[PDB]
Parts: structure tokens; C-alpha cells; sequence
RNA sequence: GUGAAAUUCUUGGAUUUAUUGAAGACUAACUACUGCGAAAGCAUUUGCCAAGGACGUUUUCAUUAAUCAAGAACGAAAGUUAGGGGAUCGAAGAUGAUCAGAUACCGUCGUAGUCUUAACCAUAAACUAUGCCGACUAGGGAUCGGGUGGUGUUUUUUUAAUGA
């Protein structure tokens, strides 16, 4: 009573999925691109980092670690990939 | 007396009140220099305070007028005024809520807010 | 409050962390300071 | 299966498929090796390790980028260790939690749990010596585990 | 533990079909599995199959229609020469026109028949009927 | 005080009232078809000492896995040995009342014990009366913990937490 061709489901269930429980196991977190106030440098950063990241020149802190996801520290530019 | 906010702690601060007055105060005796007796306000912590000095100090102004305009209703036999108290430098915006008393007394109404000295050190 | 929540994305792709309740970009700039 | 223990938790880590290096990644294989073995000269773990990496540095997976393990980075380059990291971990908090011990001998359960880490320990010190990475002669003991790590 | 994976594939295969279920889902796979799919579509006993590839161990998914009675194993894989095969066809098919035993020779995997026509001895899998 | 009296002790006034203080236990209601722990078991505050679950991770290495006689640890209550106090309760024992009825079979004192230290002691309706490890096979609502997304409201705002 639940009907689905699993060999081309729906990108949107897989998303909902399961990050193991997908057709392919993939990782769901990403890297970040960010500029400092301090600096304006562009840092490469995990999505949940476990590390408290700052910049090279100016010591200023990114991210805050904080379970699953990195929570970044405020007024920094960032992007994905 | 009632206000949205809640009226957290009146206090006074005056020379007389700890007994130490250059004449013990006669009833309207208004030209003593220590007949207005300073009591300082203190409201509830709000979490919407105005955070610039001279609208926080306007806003001071306005519940003060809130205030005056409920003891002119329903305490008729009080009288009272707004004097611009400008002791401190550089604020140019300090109202003292003056009230004149039929026992003969005569004091001064000031706000005091944490968002004064938040300000204070901010600046 | 508008220009502060209000979405900032700059020039080039990258996009500010602003947090919640926050009002000023002048008191952004001094947190960083 | 969370063995000498009734959990059943699943809360790992993926893989991406494509077994190549990131196209946005712009670096040198051979500035990472220096960075890694600065960093292990610093004195870090290569999980540690590992972990600034991906963080700091963006990198993304050590083998992905780069043909060498972590660990065969250090080795290369001089800085392998004495023994696996999580033998000396296990043999690390079994001291401090027998340190514990000695401070207060009325936990019992702490008297449990050290048991359950002799028994792991008893475990990896087998395998390890199976792959013969251990000496043949090496032998945990307390003694000799409070001797080794402090 | 997790032993015999690909007894553990003809068991969920056992089970979606007793179910009634359409197609079915193998995680993980490998090429015993793949020949041993490979003759049972040939048989026709199923429809169509396909692998997946993860890197890890493969997935394989089956479309199948509606002929299986049961595909079985041998757990300890015993050796069978030639008139062992057929003890093991009396042991196991209940009848002799039909079903058929399966049996890794050296020459690779194969139902009983065909191993008489090629004249070859090994060691038995499982069966499907 | 019991079903009923009665032993009991109250002018040096009990019970009671108020003001305390000491003792030793206990941690209710909140409290759950909740939580934690291998079980037995675990509810006052705070701190320390470690530990552990689960969730998250593009960290690690690469079979290190399961079942397991021998052996090892734990194991309610009570009980046993050496100490402590020892409020309460309380196997024993001692008595009042033995009155009709047990439909309404006790009342009082009180040793051990009750708790603690150091040991033993290894039983329980120690039960989900139901070997383990592993895989597959219905739904539908829950909840707990973790995380994610977005939505709103409460929330708050150059501050040390943005939580509900
Ligand atoms: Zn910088």
C-alpha cells in the first residue's frame, strides 16, 4: 500500500531521506566560503566544524561548534562550496 | 497608581531624609535650598527600552508626563510641575517631576534605568 | 530593523550572518570592534 | 552494534561517491604535506589532524587529495608513532579512571567500567599483535600501562 | 552475526515474494549473487534484475513476476560428487521433472543438469522450484 | 487506646498552647502506562571527581566480529564478624484485655535488627514465568533525547548567550 519505482524515486524524498538510508550513501554537510570583517580573507570552512575557525591574518573567530551544525560568529560574508 | 510598566522601586535620597539637612524643614517653607528633596525612580526592565540617550531620556519625560497627568486626575489636592534638571553635563534633557504637598513638603521625581547606565558605558 | 534583517547579499556571492533581535550594522561593526 | 554495551545508535560519518580530488580546491598536495607534518611536529593526533584540516583548510578527505594516508604522511616523514592513538587512549583513561579509583575505591561501577576497558584493551592488544604493529613481548598491565603513558 | 549475505538476499527475496511485493531491493551484493541471479533470469523463474554500485558493497534490484516457489540454501556448502547429486535432487526437490539445485564446480556455478551435461563435481549452494 | 474497655501517666499539670534547641532518620506531593543504569538499582541544594548513552561529523584505522566451558566483576532484603551512633519502626520476648463477636483478633514496653565502617554471605514471583548475535516481513498515533528545514508567536535591542 506504498507504490514507488525505488530504482528512480523522487530527489525530494531522498532528500528527506536518511543520509545513509539514500540510494547512495553521500554526505549531506558542504564547505563554505567566508570573508572576514577584519581582513576581508576567504576562508574555507566545513558546514558543521567541529573547530572554532578564525582568520590567518586578523584573529578573528568564524564559527562556533555546537552539536550538528557550526554556528558561525557574526558579521562574516559567507557562501557556499 | 498604575502604568504599562511596572513601577519596580521609589527611593529617596534626600539630605533630610537622612537627617542631615542644614534646618529641619518647616511645612510651605518652599525657599529652603533642601526643600525638594531628590527621589530617585526605577521602573521594570522592559526589553523594548529606546536605546539612544535622548530618546531614552524623552522617554523618561513622557512616562513622567503619564505620571503628572494621572495625579492631576485623581489626586487633585497635590500640585505639581516639570523642572528641567540639566546638573549632569552634557544631557540636555533631565526633567525633575516636582510635586508640591498640603502638608507643606515639596519634592523632585527622577527615572533611573539600567538602560542609563548600559548607555553610560557606551559611551 | 528593515536594512539590518532585511537579506544582504553583497556584490559578489556572499552573503552576511546577521543574528535575531539584532537592529544596527553601526553596532555590528562594533561588535567586531 | 555498540558491543560490550546494549546500544544499538547509528551516528556516523558519509562518504562523497567521486573517489577524485574536489574541483573548487586550488591548493598544493605538498603544501598540505607541510602543513600536516608541522602540525604533527606541533604534536598533534592525525585524526586531530584530519579534523583541522577539513575544517580550517577545507580539505576535504586526506586520500581523496592526496595518495597517502594520514598516517603514512607521518611515517614518511619520520613522525609515526609509538603505538595506535586509541591504544593509548584507552590506556590513558584506564590510569586516570584508576587514578579515580584510587581517590574514591567505593565506585563500583567505575570498577565496572575499568574492567569493560581492560577487556577492549585485551582486545585491540591481541589484534595488534596480530598484525604484529606491537612488539611480540609487549604485554599491557597496570604497571606497565601507568608506566607507559605517564 | 551477519554470516551468510547471500542467503540473506534469497531470504528477503523469500519474503517480498511471499508478501506479494513486486520488486524488491539487495544490499549488499557480489558476483556469486550476480550469477546466481544471472541463472535464475535465465531459468525465468524471475524478470529482470540490475546492480547499483556504491563503492562499498553494491545494491541489486529485482523486477519479478511471479515464479518462484521457493529459492533455498545449503548453509555448510557440501562437497557433491556425482551421485551425491543425485541424493541431493531426491533430498531437496519434491519432484524429479522440476526444480533445480545449484552447485559451484570449478567450471562455476550451475544447476544439476547442466553439471551432469558437462560432467563436472563440486559443492552445493542452494535451490530454487 | 481498640470493635469494646483495660493496662500507661497526668497537681512535681500531662495532653495542649507558644518559644526554641538537640538527636537520628527521610527526601513526599511534583511523579509520568517519563528518565537513567548490565541487573539488582537510581528522586533535597551545590560543587568536585571521573564515566556513560544518543545525535552530528567529507576525523581515524581497516576485520579487529559473534557464541562461549575455565576464570572474573556485580548482585534487593535478611543473616554472620569487628566499630559507631542508635530518632523512628521493629523477628524475639514481656505484659493489659481475653470481653459474646472475630461480622470489628489487639494495647503497651522493648533486645536483635533497621542505618553506617570494614568484611563475608550470592538467594528472590532476581518474570517480559519466554538463548544470544544477525537479516526480512503491517500500518496508525505517540512521547523522550539529538539534529535539520522553514513557518510563525513569545522572545530581545556593542551583550556575554538568541530561549519557548
Ligand atoms: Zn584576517
Amino acid at each position: 500500500v506504498l507504490v514507488q519505482d525505488l530504482l528512480h524515486p523522487t530527489a525530494a524524498s531522498e532528500a528527506r531521506k536518511h543520509k545513509l538510508k539514500t540510494l547512495v550513501q553521500g554526505p549531506r554537510s558542504y564547505f563554505l566560503d567566508v570573508k572576514c570583517p577584519g581582513c576581508l580573507n576567504i576562508t574555507t570552512v566545513f558546514s558543521h566544524a567541529q573547530t572554532a575557525v578564525t582568520c590567518e591574518s586578523c584573529s578573528t573567530i568564524l564559527c562556533t561548534p555546537t552539536g550538528g551544525k557550526a554556528k558561525l560568529s557574526e558579521g562574516t560574508s559567507f557562501r557556499r562550496k | 497608581m498604575k502604568l504599562p510598566l511596572s513601577v519596580k522601586s521609589i527611593l529617596p535620597v534626600g539630605s533630610a531624609f537622612r537627617y542631615t539637612s542644614l534646618c529641619q524643614p518647616v511645612p510651605f517653607a518652599y525657599s529652603d535650598p533642601d526643600f525638594f528633596q531628590d527621589v530617585i525612580l526605577e521602573f521594570e526592565t522592559s526589553p523594548k527600552w529606546p536605546d539612544e540617550i535622548t530618546s531614552l531620556e524623552k522617554a523618561k519625560t513622557a512616562f513622567l508626563l503619564k505620571i503628572q497627568e494621572e495625579l492631576s486626575a485623581n489626586s487633585s489636592t497635590y500640585r505639581s510641575f516639570f523642572s528641567r534638571d540639566e546638573s549632569i553635563p552634557y544631557n540636555l534633557e533631565i526633567v525633575t517631576l516636582n510635586i508640591l504637598t498640603p502638608e507643606g513638603y515639596g519634592f523632585k521625581f527622577r527615572v533611573l534605568t539600567e538602560r542609563d547606565e548600559i548607555l553610560y558605558l557606551r559611551a | 530593523q528593515e536594512d539590518v534583517q532585511s537579506s544582504i547579499v553583497d556584490e559578489d556571492g556572499f552573503t552576511l550572518v546577521v543574528g535575531k533581535n539584532t537592529k544596527s550594522l553601526n553596532s555590528i561593526r562594533k561588535k567586531i570592534l | 552494534g555498540r558491543m560490550h554495551s546494549a546500544g544499538k545508535g547509528i551516528s556516523s560519518s558519509a562518504i562523497p561517491y567521486s573517489r577524485n580530488a574536489p574541483a573548487w580546491f586550488k591548493l598544493s598536495s605538498e603544501s598540505v604535506i607541510e602543513q600536516i607534518v608541522k602540525y604533527a611536529r606541533k604534536g598533534l593526533t592525525p585524526s586531530q589532524i584530519g579534523v583541522l584540516l577539513r575544517d580550517a583548510h577545507g580539505v576535504t578527505q586526506a586520500r581523496v587529495i592526496t595518495g597517502n594516508k594520514i598516517m603514512r604522511i607521518l611515517k614518511s616523514n619520520g613522525l609515526a608513532p609509538e603505538i595506535p592513538e586509541d591504544l593509548y587512549y584507552l590506556i590513558k583513561k584506564a590510569v586516570s579512571v584508576r587514578k579515580h579509583l584510587e581517590r574514591n575505591r567505593k565506585d563500583k561501577d567505575a570498577k565496572f567500567r575499568l574492567i569493560l576497558i581492560e577487556s577492549r584493551i585485551h582486545r585491540l592488544a591481541r589484534y595488534y599483535r596480530t598484525v604484529a604493529v606491537l612488539p611480540p613481548n609487549w604485554k599491557y598491565e597496570s604497571a606497565t600501562a601507568s608506566a607507559l603513558v605517564n | 552475526t551477519r554470516s551468510s549475505v547471500l542467503a540473506d538476499a534469497l531470504n528477503a527475496i523469500n519474503n517480498a515474494e511471499k508478501t506479494g511485493k513486486r520488486q524488491v531491493l539487495i544490499r549488499p551484493s557480489s558476483k556469486v549473487i550476480i550469477k546466481f541471479l544471472q541463472v535464475m533470469q535465465k531459468h525465468g523463474y524471475i524478470g529482470e534484475f540490475e546492480y547499483i554500485d556504491d563503492h562499498r558493497s553494491g545494491k541489486i534490484v529485482v523486477q519479478l513476476n511471479g515464479r518462484l516457489n521457493k529459492c533455498g540454501v545449503i548453509s555448510p556448502r557440501f562437497n557433491v560428487k556425482i551421485g551425491d547429486i543425485e541424493k541431493w535432487t531426491a533430498n531437496l526437490l519434491p519432484a524429479r521433472q522440476f526444480g533445480y539445485v545449484i552447485l559451484t564446480t570449478s567450471a562455476g556455478i550451475m544447476d544439476h543438469e547442466e553439471a551432469r551435461r558437462k560432467h563436472v563435481s563440486g559443492k552445493i549452494l542452494g535451490f530454487v522450484y
